[PDB]
RNA sequence: ACCCCCGUGCCCAUAGCACUGUGGAACCACCCCACCCCAUGCCGAACUGGGUCGUGAAACACAGCAGCGCCAAUGAUACUCGGACCGCAGGGUCCCGGAAAAGUCGGUCAGCGCGGGGGU
RNA sequence: UCCCAAAAUGUAACGGAGGCGCCCAAAGGUCACCUCAAGACGGUUGGAAAUCGUCUGUAGAGCGCAAAGGUAGAAGGUGG
C-alpha cells in the first residue's frame, strides 16, 4: 500500500573533535548504540547530552559497544 | 540411620576393585529430584490438593507446584498454569527417602523383577521408572483421593557409568540378572 | 484520548483540606476501589491523598 | 522452476557476474556471454529438448533456479497499484554464469544438446571443458 | 618459463602476450609476470600437482608449485595465477584429481559411472613425489555401490584430508 | 553465578562518582579488603588478615575494618563505597562495614 | 632482586573451547556441622553461620598442545571520485587516483599495572 | 515502523508490507533475587510438544500489541 509516510530523523548530533557545552545533545538514537560515557549522560530516548563544555572524542572498542566522552580544554 | 553404612559398604570396595587415588572423587549421591504428574489431559483443581498432600508425607517436604513452559502448540496447551510437580531431596530427607525406598519401597512391588539393567544416564547419572504409587509404606488407598504415578531421578557425583552402577549397587539396587 | 462507556475512566486528584488535582487515568478491570495514594499539594506536604472521587 | 513461497513483488537491475565457476557438477558446460532474464518457461524448455536427445542419463544438472516475480498489465488504464502479482518468474543470467552441465555423453553428444537448448536462449553462449580448478 | 621483468604497472603487460602472477612461501614474496603463452602450455600439464623450473632475468631457478588461478569472466584467458615455492619436507597441501581406469560392471548393465568429486584434497603430499593423478578402481561397482576415500589406495606416504566416510565415485541408476 | 560481583561493579559509578571504592574478598577465610582508586588502577591503603590472626577467622572481621579505617588516615581518605561481590551484606561483610565507617 | 598465590584493573577472543599434565596445609576449593540472626514461592544446592580431618578428584591457578575457533598479509580483481567515449537498448569500455569482501600465506592460546600474603 | 531513500539529514507516486485511536494498581518508583529458546540421553495418566534431571547453549528467547533499533553486567522473570 502507498498509504502511510514517516519523516523520522536520527543521527549523530555532535562529531568528534567538536567543542561542546554544558546541555548540547551528542547524538539520538533508538537504542543503545552509542554508550553514554565520561561526561556524557543519557536521556530517556536513549539520547546522549553533555554535562560541562569540552572536546567530543569518540570511542570504538571493535564495534559492539561505542562509547563517546568529553575532554575540557582549559 | 543410614550414612555409616553409606561409607563403609562403599568407598572402600572402590579402590580395591578400581583404583582411586582421592576419596573425594568417589562417586556420592548427589540429589534424587522428584517429577509429578498433574494436569494435560486432566485439568482438575481438585487433583492439585491430591498429590499437594501426598507428595508432602512421602517425602517430609513441601513440594513446588511448577507451570507450563509458556509454549501453546495445536492440541491442549496453554501459556501460565500449574502442570507439574518438582520434589528437590537433597541432604538428610535425601538419605531417609532414599532407605525408606530401597527397604519398602522396591521390595514391596506387586510383579517385580528388578529394574532394567542397561546404562541409562551415560553421562554418570541414573533414571528410575517408578509408575504405580500404591507400592510405598506411606501411601494408603484407605485414605486419599485416587491413584496416579511418580517419577524419581537419581542424581549423583559419577564421572562413569561403570563407576555409577556399582554405587548404585553396593549402596541398595536390585537388577534383573 | 477517546472517551467512551468502556472500560478505564479518567479519575480527579483530592485531599483532606489541601487543594490539589494529580489527574491520573487509572482503570477499573482488575483492582479498581483502592485508588489510595499520597502527593503533597502547597500545604506543609506529605499529606493523606487519593483519587478516589 | 517457480519458488514455493516468497514475497511477493521485486526490482530490476544488472551487475556483471558472481558465482558461475566453468565445470561444476559434471564434464561439459554451457555459459552466457550475454546479460539477460532467463523466464521459467525457456528453462523448462530446455530441459526438456535436453531429456529428448539423452534417452536415458538423467545427468543433467540445472542451477540457475528462476527467483525473480515480474509484473503484468492487467488490461488497459494506468489508475491503480501494483498490477499482476503472478505472471512469470525469471532468473537473472550475467556473462560467466554456468545455466546447464551434462556429463556421460561424448563429445558429438554435447555439441547437439547444448546447441539445440541454444536455439532456445534470448541471449548468445558457449561450450567450454575442464581446465579450471579453483575452489573445491 | 623463463621470467622477465617484474613491475607492479601493468602497462607493459595487457597489450603484449602477458599474464601477472606472483610467488611467496614464507620468506621472500616478489612478484613477478610470466609468458601467457608458456603458461597456458605447461599449466595444461602439470596442473596443481607438478612443479616446473622458474628462472628469473639474471640466473635465478627457483623451484615452485601452481596454487590458486583467478582467471577471467567472460573469456577462457587467465588473468592471474599464484604460485608457492615448495619447501623440502612439509609445504602446503596439493589437491589431487580423481580419474577412473577400466570399464565398470554397473555400466553394462544399464546404470551410469558418475564421480561424485572430482579434484580430491589430501595432506602432505611430500615434496620430490607428488602426485599428479590418481587410479581409482570402478570395476568392483554395480548398482548404487558407493566408494568412498577409505577405499582409494594411496600413493605411498600421502594421507587424507576430508571425512573418510566422503563419497567419491558412485554408479547412479539410468533414466 | 559470576553475574553478582558484575551487578556491583557496574552498579557503582566510577567517573561520576569521583569517589573512592572498596573492594572486599570474603568468599573463604581470609578477606582483603583492597582499597582501589576511582580513575587510577592503582592502591592506596588496603589491608591485610593474612599476617597473623590470632587463631581467629570470623571475629577478625571487626578488626580488617578498623584497622583498615585507621589506615587510611595516614593517607587522607573521607569518602568510601563500598563493592562486595556475592554478599548480601548479612554478618561478617557488615561488621567490616560499620568497623571501617565509624574508625574513619 | 626470584618465583608463586590471592584480590582488583587496563584490555573487553591474534588474550576462546576441547584434550592433557603439574600443584597439596602459605593460599584456594570441595567437605563437616548448622536449634538460632539470614534464606531457597520446595529443599541451608546457592545465599549463610560456625570450623577439624581428608582430598586436589571436581572447580580454580599454571604449563604443554594451535585439531577447531579468533585475528589476518602480499598480488590481483569487484566497486568508485574525477576526466573522456560506445550500443536501439538491456549494457559495456578507456585514462587517472582511491580502494573491498572472500580466499590464500601466515600469525599467535595474550600482553601491560597496583595492592596484600607466604616461601628461597 | 521498515523498504524505496541511491551510506549526514531530508526526499514523491492510486510504489512495495504491517500496525495505532490502547493498555498496566501494577507491567510504576526503589531495593533484592533469579537466567532463556532449542536438541540430545533417560523417565510414570505422556509415547509430537510439555511436566523432571543431567549436559550443550552470546541468547538461535523474552520484552502487553506493528516493526526496526536495542538489550546477558538487563530495558527477561519474581518478592518486600
Ligand atoms: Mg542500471
Ligand atoms: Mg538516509
Ligand atoms: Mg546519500
Ligand atoms: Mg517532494
Ligand atoms: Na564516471
Ligand atoms: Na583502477
Amino acid at each position: 500500500n502507498g498509504r502511510d509516510s514517516n519523516p523520522k530523523y536520527l543521527g549523530v548530533k555532535k562529531f568528534g573533535g567538536e567543542v561542546v557545552k554544558a546541555g548540547n545533545i551528542l547524538v539520538r538514537q533508538r537504542g543503545t548504540k552509542f554508550k553514554a560515557g565520561q561526561g556524557v549522560g543519557m536521556g530517556r530516548d536513549h539520547t546522549l547530552f553533555a554535562l560541562s563544555d569540552g572536546k567530543v572524542v569518540f570511542i570504538n572498542k571493535g564495534k559492539g559497544a561505542r562509547f563517546i566522552s568529553i575532554e575540557a580544554a582549559q | 540411620q543410614l550414612k555409616t553404612k553409606y561409607n563403609d559398604q562403599v568407598r572402600p570396595a572402590l579402590m580395591q576393585q578400581f583404583g582411586y587415588s582421592s576419596v573425594m572423587a568417589v562417586p556420592r549421591i548427589e540429589k534424587i529430584v522428584v517429577n509429578e504428574g498433574l494436569g494435560s489431559s486432566k485439568e482438575d483443581s481438585k487433583a492439585i490438593d491430591k498429590a499437594a498432600k501426598e507428595l508432602a508425607l512421602i517425602t517430609l517436604q513441601k513440594p513446588i507446584i511448577t507451570k507450563a513452559k509458556k509454549s501453546i502448540s495445536n492440541f491442549k496447551l496453554r501459556q501460565g498454569m500449574p502442570v507439574g510437580i518438582k520434589v528437590t531431596l537433597r541432604g538428610e530427607r535425601m538419605y531417609v527417602f532414599l532407605e525408606k525406598l530401597i527397604n519398602i519401597g522396591l521390595p514391596r512391588i506387586r510383579d517385580f523383577r528388578g529394574i532394567n539393567p542397561n546404562a541409562f544416564d551415560g553421562r554418570g547419572n541414573y533414571n528410575l521408572g517408578i509408575k504405580e504409587q500404591l507400592i510405598f509404606p506411606e501411601i494408603t488407598y484407605d485414605m486419599v483421593d485416587k491413584t496416579r504415578g511418580m517419577d524419581i531421578t537419581i542424581v549423583t557425583t559419577a564421572k562413569t557409568d561403570e563407576e555409577a552402577r556399582a554405587l548404585l549397587q553396593s549402596m541398595g539396587l536390585p537388577f534383573r540378572k | 484520548a477517546k472517551d467512551g462507556p468502556r472500560i478505564i475512566v479518567k479519575m480527579e486528584s483530592s485531599a483532606g483540606t489541601g487543594f490539589y488535582y494529580t489527574t491520573t487515568k487509572n482503570r477499573r478491570n482488575t483492582q479498581a476501589k483502592l485508588e489510595l495514594k499520597k502527593y503533597d499539594p502547597v500545604a506543609k506536604k506529605h499529606v493523606v491523598f487519593r483519587e478516589k472521587k | 522452476k517457480r519458488t514455493k513461497f516468497r514475497k511477493q513483488f521485486r526490482g530490476r537491475m544488472t551487475g556483471d557476474a558472481k558465482g558461475g565457476d566453468y565445470v561444476a557438477f559434471g564434464d561439459y558446460g554451457l555459459i552466457a556471454m550475454e546479460p539477460a532474464w532467463i523466464k521459467s518457461n525457456q528453462i523448462e524448455a530446455c530441459r526438456i529438448v535436453m531429456s529428448r536427445h539423452f534417452r536415458r542419463g538423467g545427468k543433467i544438472y540445472i542451477r540457475i533456479f528462476p527467483d525473480k516475480p515480474v509484473t503484468k498489465k492487467p488490461a488497459e488504464t494506468r489508475m491503480g497499484k501494483g498490477k499482476g502479482a503472478v505472471e512469470y518468474w525469471v532468473s537473472v543470467v550475467k556473462p560467466g554464469r554456468v545455466m546447464f552441465e551434462v556429463a556421460g555423453v561424448t563429445e558429438e553428444q554435447a555439441k547437439e544438446a547444448f546447441r539445440l537448448a541454444g536455439h532456445k536462449l534470448p541471449i548468445q553462449t558457449k561450450m567450454v571443458k575442464r581446465e579450471v580448478y579453483d575452489e573445491a | 618459463m623463463e621470467l622477465t621483468a617484474k613491475p607492479r604497472t601493468p602497462k607493459q603487460k595487457l597489450d603484449e602476450s602477458m599474464i601477472a602472477a606472483v610467488a611467496y612461501n614464507k620468506e621472500n614474496n616478489v612478484s613477478f609476470a610470466l609468458d601467457r603463452k608458456a603458461f597456458d602450455r605447461a599449466f595444461r600439464q602439470q596442473s596443481t600437482t607438478g612443479l616446473f623450473d622458474i628462472t628469473v632475468e639474471g640466473g635465478e631457478t627457483f623451484p615452485a608449485l601452481v596454487k590458486a588461478v583467478q582467471m577471467d569472466k567472460r573469456k577462457r584467458a587467465p588473468i592471474h595465477v599464484d604460485f608457492y615455492m615448495v619447501t623440502y619436507g612439509e609445504p602446503v597441501e596439493v589437491s589431487v584429481p580423481v580419474h577412473t581406469t577400466g570399464r565398470s560392471q554397473g555400466e553394462v548393465q544399464g546404470g551410469l559411472v558418475d564421480i561424485v568429486v572430482h579434484n580430491l584434497q589430501i595432506v602432505a603430499p611430500g615434496p620430490r613425489r607428488i602426485p599428479q593423478e590418481l587410479v581409482v578402481d570402478v570395476t568392483k561397482m554395480n548398482i548404487g555401490d558407493h566408494i568412498t576415500a577409505g577405499d582409494i589406495k594411496l600413493p605411498e606416504g600421502c594421507t587424507l584430508a576430508a571425512d573418510p566416510e566422503l563419497t567419491v565415485v558412485s554408479v547412479l541408476p539410468p533414466r | 553465578r559470576r553475574k553478582l560481583r558484575t551487578r556491583r561493579k557496574v552498579r557503582t559509578t566510577t567517573a561520576a562518582s569521583g569517589r573512592l571504592r572498596l573492594s572486599v574478598y570474603r568468599s573463604s577465610k581470609h578477606i582483603y579488603a583492597q582499597i582501589i582508586d576511582d580513575s587510577r588502577g592503582q592502591t592506596l591503603a588496603a589491608a591485610s588478615s593474612a599476617a597473623l590472626k590470632s587463631g581467629n577467622k570470623t571475629d577478625t572481621a571487626a578488626a580488617v575494618g578498623k584497622a583498615l579505617a585507621a589506615a587510611a588516615a595516614e593517607k587522607g581518605i573521607k569518602q568510601v563505597v563500598f563493592d562486595r561481590g556475592s554478599y548480601k551484606y548479612h554478618g561478617r561483610v557488615k561488621a567490616l562495614a560499620d568497623a571501617a565507617r565509624e574508625g574513619g
